[PDB]
């Protein structure tokens, strides 16, 4: 038997790939193996040991490459989408495992989207990534007396398109 | 872009200066760098031994030959700052008559195709961390296996291989290549081709899929129970007549025929439209045996096509028994 | 792309397949072609009805933007909308958006209404504001202060009610001439 | 109204072709539907979180409320933020929240507190500036005038407000729980949402359940097919296999993309609502609510907003 | 401007097969296609 | 060769019809004919001139 692998595999009747591990579940004894709601295979009883094994998929998804643009730097970074990163410097996110990325605290504006609010650029000198900035924080200073008039305008111009 | 093959980027490349044999990986590239032009053959084949096709070049300072033959190849070939790599020209298949230089070879489809490219000597001790392109010189259309080159002088040179890459080129406004990308080198790069683009803007691009390949196989089966009944069959103690022969219906049990592969105890080990080693391995309705006792001559006989009295007069099988048959 | 047939050309495959057999060859090229070609209208036909909503937008927008000035924040782009200028660019349009937008203010103390004879004051117009000393009124989206008088306010209740209504003076324009 | 909806991605083989070559093999065939296929979806995947972007990020400058909240008698506690709660989210959206194999799904490129702290924000500029703030340097002005604006904005007189503050004071602040609870109270309040998860849900799972059919084949399980079967015969079997099980996933793609545009449709009509009845104040009557409109609300909520007109 | 269009439905099978037993036994190895179109069908109607 | 109409041809084993100009283009000695950048013949050079 083989745990915690991309393996492929047949219990006695059922082929198909995953990573299977001992699960908690307790299906009626009678039972061999359990599907999920949408009709899957979700587990299934090694019939030697009768433990209950979770079917899992081999981790995977696809790959985006972090650049600034071509113009600034040929060094890069890479992002595997959402597997840990045990299973591929690293700095791990919600949004994958992304290599050639050093964290940092500070708050920045974001940049490059990644997702769960990753953000990215090139400092002083690599490829930095971060959660990225809420925007930038402006309290206003309210009262129940304070007002604030304009005395000075622009007039400006944008292009919608 | 193209998908073709070439010398990949970067590249570790074997650097000389005593010209042994070498072997050709897929592809033939060379680029002698002197201006003493001393390296001036080539040679081809398989097995390079006056047995096989072969394929010669001297390239003279004005009298350019090449030539298809299967020459009594000298193993240590060689000129003089005295042309005679070889002892024996006989069965020649092909002829013909024609300060960096770099060569490409490829024995495609049965051609083979030669590529140049001429450059000034401006290095001192590197292969130039330069760039250009190499223009096709001759393709030729010779039927030869080949599987080893070796280089003829009378210096240094570099020598790698040509690979199956993917390239992107970008053509100039003029049909010539003043600049190319692998595909399959690096992540920055690997983005320029599926952008078919040559210059990236700033942001993220898909590029392609991560996906984890299964590292073993597994299979497991319960604890296999109920064994059928065989050694009542084979070790069985008594026998009945040939008339008699008793058949013995097999029920719902697993078969186990390794046994009979390795015990020898039987002398035939004899199966039908069946192979041995296939039917221990398969599932069916149900079996039936036969255990009796016939004469040390009735050997032959249970078989279909078999029609003797023991055959016709006292136990019967049917042209299209499918299944197998012991006899000791 | 063949779709599964033996040959990607339909001159060919005429030929170098059998007549009555190419029928089902031919088929699969129909099928597959077919379908391909089916996607992209509805790949197309989804894109335009996308683009006729866009459309509208700037149908109306010029005519909103440019034929009058719509009150609408935001939809003549950032702040107050002035003027927008329409200008022809393949497939589509742009649209310069003259608008207004208000650069530097400075910190102001504001009280809701002034009680000048017993009596409540609203602004017409303006807000009462405080360069510390002098109250002053002005117009709501620049300061252009202004000095108190009966005429720029008007009156309405006594001042037992309004939250934070300031002891003042109002002016009358009549009372120095008569 | 819908803003967003779930960000799913299927690649082009894992589903027809659960990682065997042979099938695999077959598919490319059919030339490049698969990229079409799956590039549909990453614009729609796209075009998701630039909704959110388009109805969200209308403030360049985030604000915060002052510490001390006197606001002429009008209690937002309801609609702020709250500290005790460990998301920093507020009570309205907080009962929200409460009242609500080959494929991939992406999270949103916004993370919901964010998402919350927009709104945040967004209430602020809303409560402690006024309209200003939607058309650029944000300008504070004592909320109970910003009433009296608006009053004003309704040929309402600025007399009647400070007339009856308390009593209009008192109203507005008995509305807003009245609210809290009917939310509560109607189990089909929420339904727009609701139902917008529930249908895709139903497509999602319609998708995958359409993968155990044997659209005019033996069986529904290729290797199995793969095995029972020799190939050459097979692939007239896989053929059809493939075939419905690919425009199986083509119906739900042309499913997908006409319901994302609606929401788009939704979307900017919020983005829209959101500048018109919250950045400022309408005067489209019967848009920004029934009745004469005064401001707006808006308040987070899964893959969907609410506006308080 | 146009309101809204006729409200039209279709069934399943209906119109794909009209009223034989054997025609829909065949095709119900075609997965929940059709209940889905009723689906769309009705959303629409409802819609109108 | 036959220019300005529409005709087949054949160049060293370019086939397909169309209309025959001088092109303004400049090849390389070596090379044979043209392409469109999507993919369609675009230029020969006759063996003849
Ligand atoms: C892009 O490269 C050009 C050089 O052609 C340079 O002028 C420009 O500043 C560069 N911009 C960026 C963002 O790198
Ligand atoms: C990734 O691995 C770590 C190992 O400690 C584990 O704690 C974590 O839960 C894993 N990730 C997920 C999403 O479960
Ligand atoms: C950020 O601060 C936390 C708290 O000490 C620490 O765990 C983390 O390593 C810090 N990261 C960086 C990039 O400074
Ligand atoms: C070339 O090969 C040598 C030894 O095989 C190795 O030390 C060196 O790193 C290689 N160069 C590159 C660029 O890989
Ligand atoms: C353009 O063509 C001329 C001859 O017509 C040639 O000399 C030149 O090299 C070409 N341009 C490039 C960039 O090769
Ligand atoms: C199968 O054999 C293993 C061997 O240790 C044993 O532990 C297990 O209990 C057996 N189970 C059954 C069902 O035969
Ligand atoms: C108004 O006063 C407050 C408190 O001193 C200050 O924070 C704010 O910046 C002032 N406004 C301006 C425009 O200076
Ligand atoms: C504004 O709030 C302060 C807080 O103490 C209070 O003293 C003051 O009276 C309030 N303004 C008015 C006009 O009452």
């Amino acid at each position: 038997l083989v745990k915690n692998k991309c393996v492929n595999f047949n219990f006695n009747g059922l082929t198909g790939t995953g990573v299977l591990t001992e699960s908690n579940k307790k299906f009626l004894p009678f039972q061999q193996f359990g599907r999920d709601i949408a009709d899957t295979t979700d587990a299934v009883r090694d019939p030697q040991t009768l433990e209950i094994l979770d079917i899992t998929p081999c981790s995977f998804g696809g790959v985006s490459v972090i650049t600034p643009g071509t113009n600034t730097s040929n060094q890069v970074a890479v992002l595997y989408q959402d597997v840990n990163c045990t299973e591929v410097n690293v700095f791990q996110t919600r949004a994958g495992c992304l290599i050639g990325a050093e964290h940092v605290n500070n708050s920045y504006e974001c940049d490059i989207p990644i997702g769960a609010g990753i953000c990215a650029s090139y400092q002083t000198q690599s490829i930095i990534a971060y959660t990225m900035s809420l925007g930038a924080e402006n309290s206003v200073a309210y009262s129940n007396n304070s007002i604030a008039i304009p005395t000075n305008f622009t007039i400006s111009v944008t292009t919608e398109i | 872009s193209t998908q073709d093959l070439f010398l990949p980027f970067f590249s570790n490349v074997t650097w000389f200066h005593d010209n042994p044999v070498l072997p050709f990986n897929d592809g033939v590239y060379f680029a002698s760098t002197e201006k003493s032009n001393i390296i001036r053959g080539w040679i081809f084949g398989t097995t390079l031994d006056s047995k096989t096709q072969s394929l010669l070049i001297v390239n003279n300072a004005t009298n350019v030959v090449i030539k298809v033959c299967e020459f009594q190849f000298c193993n240590d070939p060689f000129l003089g700052v005295e042309f005679r790599v070889y002892s024996s020209a006989n069965n020649c298949t092909f002829e013909y008559v024609s300060n960096l230089r770099e060569f490409v070879f490829k024995n495609i489809d049965g051609y083979f195709k030669i590529y140049s490219k001429h450059t000034p000597i401006n290095l001192v001790r590197d292969l130039p961390q330069g760039f250009s392109a190499l223009e096709p010189l001759v393709d030729l259309p010779i039927g030869i296996n080949i599987t080893r080159f070796q280089t003829l002088l009378a210096a240094a040179y570099y020598v790698g291989y040509l690979q199956p890459r993917t390239f992107l080129l970008k053509y100039n406004e003029n049909g010539t290549i003043t600049d190319a990308v692998d595909c399959a080198l690096d992540p920055l790069s690997e983005t320029k081709c599926t952008l078919k683009s040559f210059t990236v803007e700033k942001g993220i691009y898909q590029t392609s899929n991560f996906r984890v390949q299964p590292t073993e196989s597994i299979v497991r089966f319960p604890n296999i129970t109920n064994l059928c009944p065989f050694g009542e069959v084979f070790n069985a103690t008594r026998f009945a007549s040939v008339y008699a022969w008793n058949r013995k219906r097999i029920s719902n049990c697993v078969a186990d025929y390794s046994v009979l592969y390795n015990s020898a105890s039987f002398s035939t080990f004899k199966c039908y439209g069946v192979s041995p080693t296939k039917l221990n391995d398969l599932c069916f309705t149900n079996v039936y045996a036969d255990s009796f006792v016939i004469r040390g001559d009735e050997v032959r006989q249970i078989a279909p096509g078999q029609t003797g009295k023991i055959a016709d007069y006292n136990y019967k099988l049917p042209d299209d028994f499918t299944g197998c048959v012991i006899a000791w | 792309s063949n779709f599964g047939a033996i040959s990607s050309v339909l001159n060919d495959i005429l030929s170098r397949l059998d007549p009555p057999e190419a029928e089902v060859q031919i088929d699969r090229l129909i099928t597959g072609r077919l379908q391909s070609l089916q996607t992209y209208v509805t790949q197309q036909l989804i894109r335009a009805a996308e683009i006729r909503a866009s459309a509208n937008l700037a149908a109306t927008k010029m005519s909103e933007c440019v034929l009058g000035q719509s009150k609408r924040v935001d939809f003549c782009g950032k702040g107050y909308h002035l003027m927008s200028f329409p200008q022809s660019a393949p497939h589509g349009v742009v649209f310069l958006h003259v608008t207004y937008v208000p650069a530097q203010e400075k910190n102001f103390t504001t009280a809701p209404a002034i009680c000048h004879d017993g009596k409540a004051h609203f602004p017409r117009e303006g807000v009462f504001v405080s360069n510390g000393t002098h109250w002053f009124v002005t117009q709501r989206n620049f300061y252009e202060p202004q000095i108190i008088t009966t005429d720029n306010t008007f009156v309405s209740g006594n001042c037992d009610v309004v939250i934070g209504i300031v002891n003042n003076t109002v002016y009358d324009p009549l009372q120095p001439e008569l | 109204l819908p803003v967003s909806m779930t960000k799913t991605s299927v690649d082009c083989t894992m589903y027809i072709c659960g990682d065997s070559t042979e099938c695999s093999n077959l598919l490319l065939q059919y030339g490049s539907f698969c990229t079409q296929l799956n590039r549909a979806l990453t614009g729609i995947a796209v075009e998701q979180d630039k909704n959110t972007q388009e109805v969200f990020a209308q403030v360049k400058q985030i604000y915060k409320t002052p510490p001390i909240k006197d606001f002429g008698g009008f209690n937002f506690s309801q609609i702020l933020p709250d500290p005790s709660k460990p998301s920093k989210r507020s009570p309205i959206e907080d009962l929200l929240f409460n009242k609500v194999n080959g494929l991939t799904v992406l999270p949103p490129l916004l993370t919901d507190e964010m998402i919350a702290q927009y709104t945040s924000a967004l209430l602020a500029g809303t409560i402690t500036s006024g309209w200003t703030f939607g058309a650029g340097p944000a300008l504070q002005i004592p909320f109970p005038m910003q009433m009296a604006y608006r009053f004003n904005g309704i040929g309402v007189t600025q007399n009647v407000l400070y007339e009856n503050q308390k009593l209009i004071a008192n109203q507005f602040n008995s509305a807003i729980g009245k609210i809290q609870d009917s939310l509560s109270s109607t189990p089909s309040a929420l339904g727009k949402l609701q139902d917008v998860v529930n249908q895709n849900a139903q497509a999602l799972n319609t998708l995958v359940k359409q993968l155990s059919s044997n659209f005019g084949a033996i069986s529904s399980v290729l290797n199995d097919i793969l095995s029972r079967l020799d190939p050459p015969e097979a692939e007239v079997q896989i053929d059809r296999l493939i075939t419905g099980r690919l425009q199986s996933l083509q119906t739900y793609v042309t499913q997908q993309l006409i319901r994302a545009a609606e929401i788009r449709a939704s979307a900017n009509l919020a983005a829209t609502k959101m500048s018109e009845c919250v950045l400022g104040q309408s005067k489209r009557v019967d848009f920004c609510g029934k009745g004469y409109h005064l401001m707006s609300f808006p308040q987070s909520a899964p893959h969907g907003v609410v506006f308080l007109h």
